[PDB]
RNA sequence: UGCGAAAGCAGUUGAAGACAAGUGGCUUGUCGUUCGUUAAAAUGGCCUCGUCAAACGGUGGAGAGAGUCGCUAGGUGAUCGUCAGAUCUGCCUAGUCUCUAUACAGCGUGUUUAAUUGACAUGGGUUGAUGCGUA
């Protein structure tokens, strides 16, 4: 349906972002899995989603990284060997990238604490 | 000698090999120095096997080399590992295949019965 | 300990390749089935977890064909997701008690 | 939801035979 | 688990009393150097999750590519009733 | 008819029934003692193979 | 269409382990490879084949054992001016001296004592040792003519079963015994001592087994007994002082035979432990101060090596080894670690165990006494028959409608109607006494009913009565090996056939007349024949991979340019053609096949131009298209105008000799 | 390769000549060849010199093991059953309860903060693996 619009349009030449968006449309899961076991090549989907995924490393969409995850996961075989000379390059800096968050789960799950414990005293000292 | 690529002597001091590298590939000659006893030379394609030369470059480098104080037999130590005791009257090698890196070094036993050999192994 | 020690020499040693090459289903069990109990303790679980990566590296087509260690995997996935569980929920205790200084 | 989003994109930081009987073809 | 549910009801409760106390980590050293060698070892196993569930997940979806094709495959056999009318011993007889 | 077939085969098969304090043995045929060689001691030859596999060579 | 291929892996046709080799003649260097060379291979299902080792090894004869029948040793024996003779031991108390014509026993002495481990034939030929379980070392008058043996001497006796037996000369006979010892007895007639032992040699037992000395060998350049034992070392003794010169720990495990070349300069020795370690005496000061080195070593079985052998003449210096894996080994014997060697398939076709017919879609295929019937759809076993009335199977052919079967032996056949019930068949012998006391190799079906037979003594027959054959010409070669003018190949559709032997003589008979018209025109052994209906053709195939055809009521234009434009896979070719036949949609076309590849050559197309035998011995006188990646192959046939059937095989402990293991 | 922090941040990967193989050239690949640039594999693995037994002193332990269907918290199954729920006195896990030569592991006791003694002719020969069943 939309998911065959998606595959169409991100297939024919063109229009890779508003394929990624067409993609967050529908956005099922079992949907998600069949757009990367259906195609046969891609067209740097994987060089879209790195400058995407490096621009914002800090979504609240789970998307482009959902797509990410099940392209890598599916598809790796091959993404190691569609090309090197940019890609190179796209996966040094989508990895510069994301090990920030892997540099800070540490402090956001001090905070974590932090908060439950001040929330569960304020709960606990609620003046009978 | 022209142009030498390895060479030892005797433990006597009396007759030395050495490499030559005189075309298609290089070549081993042995000399006694103290008088014209004895020199021979052959190029190495016969004392290597017809295996080396479909494998890697280390099965035909050779990093040792040693003789034994008849120049009788010769030691011929390869960068693969293994070592080759040649009969120098009619060509007839011999191999002994125990170190698994390359042979660094050879030596004779003056009755040349017992052949010393050191590697990468630290044995 | 023992079991430790052994794993840890192969593994600063030589390869866990290596010791890894041979098997096949029947002779990767015993590995497994004594990584789900090392997964537990704090000074295994290192070991354990490149052991782990080292095995699903290759043979990851011994996956595919037995299902009699796709679910000790499983069971393998649940036992991590405890323990990092255990490993976030202590990362929450010193951070708040961090604020206590 | 920080703490999610953190632990998702280290997950992706992290992620970062015969057979019996055939039937083929050949050159006539 | 069990027993960290005391531990952070300890420090909600008693929260000022051990703030109060001049040496924190000197005083609870063992819970310090137990939470540290508990959280030290995160990423390590973020690295062994996440490359087991890849596996996991890639032979789970190419096994539910096909998964109901294996319920009635075994179409397997055995000396059927060819080992009668072969056994010609007991052919000449029965 | 399932647990006696190899029953009333091999003693349909086998002969030098007993006839009291007698054994009634059948003579071989020309046939088969001039077509092939005899058969090989079973004992002798399971005596060599075993030994060729004996649990000393770690065999694998 | 183009071209569907099945590719079947269905019959699980496996042959069995070697366990003898021997060569006929014995090696003389500075003499030329004589043309009556064989080498006997003996396996552990109990059938001898016989190879000749002309251009890359055909296979002449087969000599097929039946249920639990073995072959354990086998030696030749070839007086000067008489036939070949070939004696074999099995696990019995009997030797089994076979004609080589029939591929019968003509003979079956009991040897007078216990079960036979090991035989061995005298020097100048004229006795035999075997070495009995019960200790004893019997021996066996052999000159007396081919057939007859009488019994001569048991030699004195001891406690352990003697496992290995070797010759001096005349004189003395060696016998390595199963307690670790190693005995000589005195075999020299009008002597005093005759038969008694005169001399115990004691190897180095195992600390933690017993040991047994499995083989020995006589080398009789220098005066010395090699021998191997169970514990992998070598040692060779001095034989007058009955003493050991020097021990060598070669091998891991059991060294089961050894052998040595002409002028003893080498001695090649082989085990469980799945090594050939060759023992070197060439060097001036090795042959006087009588110091054998150990020079090399070459790992190229895969589980065992059971037998080795070794021939040496001025065109033709190998050794051939097998074992346990069913495959042999071809290296050369003066230049073993430098040179090449080959590994043999482990079965190549020469006689066919797979036949499919057209009609029912369906393949008939006869393992050891059982025969299989199964269809094409995927596939389905419709049918077998575990004839155990039978002990040995031979050769089996189907009607056209697939009606009735026929199965054959060289002792009897007999024939089964089939009716297709359908997912099932039902099968009924039909009796025939005539059948059942004829001697078969061949039939191959003229009719529906009519069949050919060809009968073990040389009879064509044709039943459902007698062709006329003519005489050969009695050579040299064909009074030594005993089975050259014996009927090879009989092919046949539609009242015409030709029949081959493998002196070089192939010979068409109309089934009519029943007369003969020879065209006997060849040089080698014929590998293979087909008839050609269309261009009114026989196609024969010989040794040499060379295909001529003639045309019947003398080689055409075809295979006068055909054989000297040949390609260069077929000039490269290693593994004989065994089986032709022509396409089913077009009647000119011919289809063949070897043991690992596929070809098809073009009726009226030529192309342009621009370890062996290999002497000048002579024989045994005095759109082109090329595949081979259904190599481990079987049987090819033809079902219908587009399809192709393309049965092959595929696959046990072994000594492990790790690979380095990064 | 350079700067670095253990993270990372910038840079890449030319030329000549000779030789080998394949089909004088052409292609490919090498180099105990030169100039410039900051720039996987030859079946081929580690010595003897004395073992065994019993202690003792420090050091670690996930304790090595066996029960109680005894408690606390759970995860889950077979068959029937509309559920309700039945029988399997359902199974498994963790903790608790009870007991043992601390059963487990490691280093040391030649002098050390500490802590050891004793057996044995440390050979040769014949069987010993085809002699064996408690499965």
């Amino acid at each position: 349906n939309i998911l065959s619009s998606h595959l169409e349009a991100n297939s024919t030449e063109i229009l890779d972002d508003l394929m990624s968006g067409s993609w967050t449309e529908p956005e099922i899961k079992k949907f998600i899995l069949t757009k990367i076991n259906t195609v046969d090549h891609l067209s740097k989907i994987f060089l879209t989603i790195s400058k995407s995924i490096t621009q914002n490393p800090w979504n609240e969409e789970n998307l482009l990284p959902l797509w990410l995850k099940w392209l890598l996961t599916l598809k790796s075989g091959e993404l190691n060997s569609i090309k090197d000379k940019h890609t190179k390059k796209n996966c040094k800096h989508l990895k510069s990238a994301l090990r920030s968050s892997e540099e800070i789960l540490p402090v956001l799950l001090g905070i974590q604490g932090r908060l439950e414990m001040l929330r569960r005293q304020a709960k606990l000292r609620e003046d009978l | 000698w022209h142009n030498v690529i390895l060479s030892n002597i005797s433990s006597n001091g009396k007759l030395l090999a050495h490499m030559c590298k005189d075309v298609e590939h290089k070549s081993i000659s042995v000399v006694s120095l103290f008088d014209d006893s004895v020199n021979l030379s052959f190029p190495l394609g016969s004392i290597l096997s017809s295996q080396t030369q479909s494998l890697s470059y280390n099965t035909r480098y050779v990093s040792s080399m040693a003789i034994d104080n008849m120049g009788q037999q010769l030691a011929v130590g390869f960068a693969s590992g293994v070592i080759s005791i040649v009969s120098l009257a009619d060509l007839q090698i011999r191999l002994l295949k125990w170190h698994i890196d390359s042979v660094l070094s050879l030596s004779f036993s003056h009755d040349g019965s017992y052949l010393l050999s050191g590697g990468w192994e630290k044995v | 300990e023992l079991t430790l020690t052994v794993l840890q020499e192969l593994r600063k040693r030589g390869k866990v390749r290596v010791a890894l090459y041979g098997r096949d289903e029947s002779t990767l069990e015993p590995l497994l089935n004594w990584c789900l109990k090392g997964i537990e303790d704090v000074r295994s679980a290192s070991i354990v977890a490149d052991w782990v990566a080292v095995v699903l590296e290759l043979y990851g087509n011994t996956l595919e064909s037995s299902p009699v260690l796709q679910e000790l995997m499983i069971d393998l996935k649940t036992k991590v997701r405890h323990e990092i569980h255990k490993s976030k929920e202590a990362q929450r205790i010193e951070g708040m008690l961090q604020l206590l200084t | 939801k920080q703490v999610e989003i953190a632990e998702r994109n280290t997950e992706l930081w992290n992620l970062i035979a015969l057979p019996t009987y055939t039937m083929e073809y050949l050159d006539i | 688990g069990p027993l960290n549910v005391w531990v952070k009801w300890c420090l909600i409760i008693h929260g000022g009393y051990l703030v109060s106390i001049p040496n924190l980590m000197s005083t609870l050293s063992s819970l310090h150097s137990t939470l540290k060698r508990r959280s030290d070892l995160l990423p390590r196993l973020l690295a062994l999750d996440a490359r087991l569930d890849c596996t996991i997940n890639k032979f789970k979806t190419l096994n539910y590519e096909a998964g109901d094709i294996h319920s009635s495959e075994p179409v397997v056999e055995e000396d059927e009733d060819d080992v009668e009318y072969n056994e010609e011993l007991d052919d000449a007889g029965l | 008819i399932k647990t006696k077939k190899r029953k009333t085969l091999k003693n349909l098969r086998k002969d030098s029934v007993k006839r009291g304090k007698f054994r009634v043995q059948l003579l071989s045929t020309t046939q088969d003692s001039k077509t092939l060689p005899p058969k090989k001691e079973s004992s002798i030859i399971r005596s060599k193979d075993r030994w060729l596999n004996r649990k000393a060579l770690n065999k694998g | 269409e183009r071209m569907i291929v099945h590719r079947c892996r269905f019959v699980d046709f496996t042959p069995a382990t070697i366990t003898s080799l021997a060569f006929s003649h014995k090696s003389n260097i500075n003499k030329l490879t004589p043309s009556d060379l064989r080498l006997a291979i003996g396996r552990s299902n109990g059938n001898i084949e016989i190879w000749n080792p002309r251009n890359n090894w055909f296979q002449e004869m087969v000599i097929e054992g039946g249920k639990d029948r073995s072959i354990e040793g086998l030696c030749w024996s070839n007086v000067n001016g008489e036939s070949l003779r070939l004696f074999s031991i099995g696990g019995s108390t009997v030797v089994t001296e076979w004609d080589l014509a029939t591929g019968l026993p003509l003979r079956n002495y009991d040897c007078n004592s216990g079960v036979i481990w090991s035989i061995s034939i005298n020097d100048s030929q004229d006795k035999l040792s075997v070495g009995c379980d019960n200790g004893t070392v019997v021996l066996i008058d052999i000159s007396g003519g081919p057939g007859v043996l009488e019994h001569d001497t048991i030699l004195m006796r001891q406690e352990a079963r003697v496992l290995t037996l070797a010759w001096k000369k005349d004189d003395f006979v060696i016998g390595g015994c199963s307690d670790g010892r190693i005995r000589i007895w005195s075999a020299q007639k009008n002597d005093e001592n005759m038969g008694r032992l005169l001399h115990t040699m004691k190897v180095d037992k195992a600390k933690k087994e017993s040991t047994l000395v499995w083989s020995v060998i006589y080398l009789p350049r220098t005066d010395q007994i090699a021998s191997g034992d169970s514990t992998g070392s070598i040692k060779f003794w001095d034989f007058q002082f009955a003493t050991l010169n020097q021990s060598f720990k070669a091998h891991d495990a059991d060294v089961l035979c050894l052998t040595t070349d002409t002028d003893n300069n080498y001695v090649f020795s082989a085990g469980v432990d799945r090594k050939i370690f060759q023992f070197s005496q060439n060097t001036n000061k090795s042959q006087k101060n009588n110091r054998w080195v150990n020079s090399s070593n070459r790992l190229l079985h895969g589980n065992d090596i059971r037998a080795i052998c070794a021939y040496q003449s001025k065109g033709a210096d190998f050794l051939v080894s097998g074992g346990v894996e069913k495959t042999l080994v071809i290296n050369s014997l003066t230049s073993f670690s430098n040179g090449n060697y080959r590994k043999m398939p482990t079965v190549e076709p020469y006689s066919k165990n797979v036949l499919v017919n057209k009609e029912q879609r369906l393949v008939v295929s006869w393992s050891e006494s059982t025969v299989k019937i199964w269809t094409m759809g995927n596939y389905k076993l419709v049918c077998k028959l575990t004839l155990k009335d039978d002990q040995n199977i031979s050769t089996c052919s189907l009607s056209p409608d697939g009606q009735v079967l026929v199965v054959g032996r060289p002792s009897t056949t007999k024939v089964f109607h089939l009716q297709p019930v359908g997912n099932k068949l039902k099968v009924t012998k039909l009796d025939n006494d005539l059948l059942l006391r004829t001697s078969t190799k061949l039939v191959k079906f003229i009719d529906n009913s009519k069949i050919v037979i060809c009968s073990c003594e040389d009879d064509v027959f044709i039943v459902d009565q007698e062709v006329e054959l003519l005489e050969v010409t009695s050579t040299k070669s064909s009074i030594k090996v005993p089975y050259i003018n014996r009927i090879n190949h009989l092919e046949v559709d539609q009242n015409i056939a030709v029949i081959s032997r493998g002196c070089g003589v192939v010979d068409i008979l109309d089934l009519k007349a029943r007369i003969s018209k020879p065209l006997a025109r060849l040089n080698n052994f014929i590998t293979a024949v087909h008839i050609n209906t269309s261009r009114k053709s026989v196609v024969v195939i010989t040794a040499d991979n060379k295909i001529y055809e003639f045309n019947m009521n003398v080689l055409t234009q075809w295979s006068k340019n055909n054989t000297d434009n040949l390609p260069k896979e077929w000039k490269t070719l290693k593994e004989n053609c065994v089986g032709i036949f022509s396409d089913i949609e077009n009647s000119s076309r011919l289809w063949f096949w070897g043991a690992t590849w596929i070809s098809r050559i073009d009726f009226d197309v030529d192309f342009p131009i621009n370890l062996t035998i290999t002497d000048e011995s002579n024989f045994m006188n005095d759109h082109f298209f090329f595949t081979d990646k259904y190599k481990p192959l079987l049987f090819v046939d033809l079902i219908s105008s587009n399809e192709l059937a393309i049965i092959e095989r595929n696959p046990q402990k072994a000594f492990i000799q790790p690979k380095l293991v990064f």
